[PDB]
């Protein structure tokens, strides 16, 4: 049954019975407590009206954060579709184990020289999109470019940002944080343990259109999730993370700070 | 409900940090524990599934659910006092300070665990999840102690353990919600 | 059954190791009628703030133990706003809520009295002292358990309400009183309308090595309360 | 309304309920009621 | 009229030089609403021990009278059953009703401004003292009455809630305030609601040889009043 | 009773009688005069249609006003979000006690020299919102400036100005343009005495997106409430303000003009 | 019409009235009519 707003308080009298014992509990059955506030006090009526919605998915996971920032070196550069790089989104899309939801993606491009000094310059610069099986090019002038059949957007460093949307693209009938398991038969290697290729649609191509003097375009990639669904819900991460494609992590004997006695607050 | 990382002092360490011991007495009225009851403070909440979802939000509001749990043999027998106190200074300093606020007494048998709820008693109807003092004056928003003593000893047989352990879960109760999404500093 | 739940105000208390409970001469606390009333002005009736459990310090289960005693209101004369509201006003009205705690192990041997008597004197000596007349929150010693203190068999006790703990048997013991007196309110500092006594009559013994430190512990609650006659704080 | 084909185009949900949450907070076989004793 | 009587609890006063009663911002003193309350627990309403009439020391009309004020509720903080509950419980809420007198003959002129102001900081100074912002019961001289001790003209202050007592018309001023904050309760130790200050307009003059001595007198009732989150006491 | 114009005038005649009189008053009681126009003088019918919308709340504060301005040093600053530097919009807030009201905020920016002489650049700019308890950067590049969950916006200097609404955000029922308190228990200390930390909603940090050479961004931020509710008219205003955070002032003997005498206009 | 999904986001209102405003100007227990003298 679906709610939009917190629960309200009844009035409640003192009580003196054998026959109705709210306060004790048995933690070893696997439930948690049910004692409500009006059997351990005595309330008052309070009509209350806050609601729910800002701690829904659409709530919790509905805003842009960056996935991808790098700059091109002979005139290219290629990304891996991925978000493991940034750690903020990463560590918020490891709270459900299964997930669907489209993406609205956003690209924000500029001019710099080689001290990394920005620069005043409009430039005409490609992304394309590159399938797995697909050739990828080779450098900044390659014949893959035509892209007749994959997807591009062209722009310019002028405008305002780029922005696509994208729809559920995986074979399976959600994507997975969590798997538990190898790539492929006959293959228990430890570098084959944890990765599902079905999560990998395949890479981002970037060119500048003609060659620049010296200058480089820096790029920078922002995600937002919409319309998500979720399944099974994880324990949070507690552990700085140490590579891009593994959980891997260091041990440590404390996780919140210590004080001088467990009876001083 | 999730465990309390309640016993957070140096020379602790792992799974040690989940226990608050218990002891037979030699004199009476005795301290067990104490901490403070604000969820998004730093300190003993700070890791609890409840401490991690309100450190991604700036406000909150609503009743908290306490339990413990009883860990000594079949034997072992005792009573222990657990006490909430309003803002408006200290720790209480002994039982009888402890026992004007909000109570309740727990007789140790055969129902393992007791729940205290401590309900919403507030000024405003929100209150802020830090307790920063450097910038915003945010200690304003403190929200009271949680306190436990022995009401009679814990009495056992000949030759048995002398020491026994809790366990402290903490939960929301269903008037509880949180606004304005930031994030995480962990 | 052997399970209960006491619930007033902002308190609560829990017991696995029950036997009952008993609601002395079978009345709860009421309020005072308007065809039994004199003082004409309008009465005050704190509600919640007054009417909640309060504990007293503990007392040990000694090897010399004789028994021990509390006179109310004297004991919660200084502890609250109950406390405060009894100093304010010339005359005061309520009953009582009273739950004894004491606990041993399966090891343990012995058995209590819990008793309550009304207008309770004590008389062993020419002039008793005002220490043992009104020893407030701490309680006092019985010196003369045998006779009571007052100069009957400790035998015949059982004509006033009452329960045991028996260590085989119950850990708590719990008493409902109404207020009883011959007037329709009195001064809380000048009379004490009940006593409450708890008297060993089988002693503690144990099994060789067991836990020797036992305490007992008494926490009691107002109920239905109401005050008149207000002026400054003053007390004895 | 919706200006494009393929509703990946369109905008946010806004359907932000709550509901009960027994499925994780109580999944026992047997029911255990607020008053009475847990085991028995 | 000119004759009034006020009775709250076990109190009245009487006048017979009044001018009508002023009730500020068309509202009277009332409970908190079921769909604006937020804390649960269940609140506590003393009545009559806390709803009454309390006197607090007078001051004398000097030569060098600049104007003297009081803080609600710190000057009642520390009186009667009102004090007593203000500190045992960390939220309060509630209203007052204000009874200022001075009298004088027919050879007397002179005339004081009387005014409550909602929320009056004190501010002529970097960093304003503990007892400057809270005097208790014996309040506090005005230092700076032409700029309001706050920063505005003195000849505005009759947007708040005001009356005159000028010596040839009238010996009394009365004011009854409602409860005024942002949220529905607050603490009644961290946080002061009301001022009260009485201002000289017009110097005290006589004719020749006629009585000197001439005091202020503050009466002050709270109404309406209830409490919440019981503990121990509490003080700043 | 509510009106949409100001009032009419009636005819009125000679009147010679001791069973009204309107021209007594007694000022002690507190209340204002009630004499009428008619009462006093004889009258002609006038129909007064003049409207009373511009003294209306939404009259009198619905425009915009500066709250902000500032530059940056090392590629960022930071601003605590408080309406006390600026006097004008500070001055007309505290004629109510408390008020509930959206604000929408108006961001402008350009590029300077050294000298503060302005320069012909376009540049990106990042403005991110920082919560209290949240983290904020350090310096042009910290990983504070993924924006995951704290909202940013992000924009260039050869755009119009940029623009957001926000709504009605204390944990209050309104704000509070007087306090008279102390923030904490137990501190009396006369620095901690009239702030309401209520209000304290957190900071905005800038940075620009690259490095510039030798320039800097120079910003300027101005605010607008809308949908103003109001209680409790205060006094005006009428010494200088000091100090941003308190209502400090230094007296003095007037506050209108002298003239040679009482009886010269 | 409004474009967007919150009322922060809705252009400024439109009821631009006046109102009695005796609650300021005459806020005393007892009535004083404009014809007759205030204290008798
Ligand atoms: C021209 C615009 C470019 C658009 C390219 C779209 C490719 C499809 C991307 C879908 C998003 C996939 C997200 C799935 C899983 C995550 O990557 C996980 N972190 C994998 O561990
Ligand atoms: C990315 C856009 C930035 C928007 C940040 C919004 C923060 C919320 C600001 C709300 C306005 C608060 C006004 C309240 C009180 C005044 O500051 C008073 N002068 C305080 O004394
Ligand atoms: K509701
Ligand atoms: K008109």
């Amino acid at each position: 049954t679906i709610k939009n707003t917190v629960e309200n308080t009844v009035e409640s009298t003192h009580s003196i019975s054998t026959e109705a014992t709210p306060a004790l509990q048995a933690a070893e059955t696997g439930a948690t407590s049910n004692a409500s506030d009006e059997s351990m006090i005595e309330t008052r009526n309070v009509v209350n009206t806050h609601g729910v919605a800002e701690t829904s998915l659409e709530g919790f996971y509905g805003r842009a954060g960056l996935v991808a920032m790098f700059t091109t070196e002979g005139g290219i550069r290629s990304w891996y579709i991925n978000f493991g790089k940034y750690v903020q989104l990463r560590a918020k899309l490891e709270l459900l184990t299964y997930a669907r939801f489209d993406v609205e993606f956003t690209i924000v491009a500029q001019v710099v020289d080689e001290q990394a000094k920005v620069k005043d310059f409009n430039v005409d610069y490609q992304v394309m999109y590159v399938p797995p099986g697909a050739s990828a090019p080779d450098g900044q002038d390659s014949f893959q470019w035509q892209s007749s059949c994959n997807p591009s957007v062209i722009s310019n460093t002028g405008l305002p940002p780029a922005r696509v949307s994208v729809p559920f693209m995986s074979s399976a009938n959600a994507y997975s944080f969590s798997y538990d398991g190898y790539i492929q038969f006959g293959d228990t290697s430890s570098s084959s343990y944890g990765i599902l290729p079905i999560h990998y649609l395949g890479q981002l191509v970037v060119r500048t259109c003609e060659d620049l003097d010296s200058a480089r375009l820096r790029v920078r990639i922002y995600a937002k999730p919409k319309h998500m669904r979720g399944w099974i819900p994880r324990s949070p991460r507690m552990r700085p993370y140490v590579s891009r494609f593994t959980g891997i992590y260091t041990d440590a004997p404390s996780f919140c700070v210590n004080r001088e006695s467990i009876t001083t607050a | 409900e999730s465990l309390v990382e309640i016993n957070n002092v140096s020379g602790v360490e792992g799974v040690a940090r989940y226990r608050i011991p218990l002891n037979v007495q030699d004199a009476m009225d005795g301290q067990i524990m104490a901490v403070r009851v604000d969820p998004g403070a730093d300190g003993p909440m700070q890791s609890t599934l409840l401490g991690v979802f309100t450190r991604y939000y700036t406000q909150w509001s609503g009743s908290l659910d306490f339990t413990f749990m009883f860990c000594g043999t079949f034997m072992t027998t005792g009573k222990v006092i657990i006490a909430y106190t309003p803002p408006g200074g200290d720790q209480p300093g002994s039982r009888q300070q402890a026992m004007l606020g909000t109570h309740v007494v727990w007789d140790f048998g055969l129902q393992s665990s007791i729940t205290l709820v401590v309900p919403w008693i507030s000024s405003g109807h929100f209150r802020g999840t830090s307790l920063d003092n450097t910038i915003y004056k945010y200690r304003y928003y403190e929200a009271g102690y949680i306190t436990m003593w022995y009401q009679t000893n814990m009495v056992v047989p000949p030759n048995f353990p002398t020491e026994a352990s809790i366990l402290m879960f903490v939960a929301a109760q269903p008037n509880f919600s949180l606004r304005i999404l930031k994030d995480r500093p962990d | 059954d052997r399970v209960a739940q006491l619930t007033l105000g902002n308190s609560t208390i829990t017991t696995q190791e029950a036997a009952n409970i008993v609601v002395a001469y079978g009345r709860w606390p009421s309020g005072l009628r308007d065809t039994d009333a004199t003082a004409v002005d309008k009465p005050t009736q704190p509600g919640v703030s007054a009417e909640r459990f309060y504990t007293l310090p503990s007392v040990q289960w000694t090897t010399s133990f004789t028994g021990h005693y509390w006179k109310l209101p004297d004991a919660l004369s200084d502890l609250g706003l109950f406390g405060q509201n009894l100093q304010f006003h010339y005359l005061y009205r309520g009953g009582w809520a009273i739950h004894v705690q004491c606990n041993a192990t399966k090891f343990h041997q012995g058995t209590l009295l819990v008793v309550a008597v009304p207008e309770h004197k004590i008389q062993a000596q020419s002039n008793p002292s005002f220490g043992r007349t009104n020893p407030g929150e701490a309680g006092a010693a019985c010196q003369f358990p045998f006779t009571f203190e007052d100069g009957t068999a400790l035998g015949n006790a059982l004509i006033y309400p009452h329960q045991w703990i028996n260590l085989r048997t119950n850990n708590s013991a719990t008493l409902v009183l109404p207020y009883v007196n011959a007037i329709p309110m009195d001064s809380g500092i000048k009379h004490n309308n009940w006593t409450l006594l708890v008297i060993p009559i089988v002693p503690l013994e144990y099994a060789v090595g067991a836990t020797t430190f036992v305490p007992i512990t008494v926490t009691i609650a107002p109920m239905c309360t109401e005050y008149n006659g207000l002026r400054a704080a003053v007390t004895q | 309304i919706n200006y494009y084909e393929n509703a990946a185009s369109n905008s946010l949900n806004k359907q932000d309920f709550t509901q009960d949450p027994d499925k994780f907070t109580r999944p026992v076989a047997d029911i255990m009621k607020e008053a009475a004793v847990p085991l028995k």
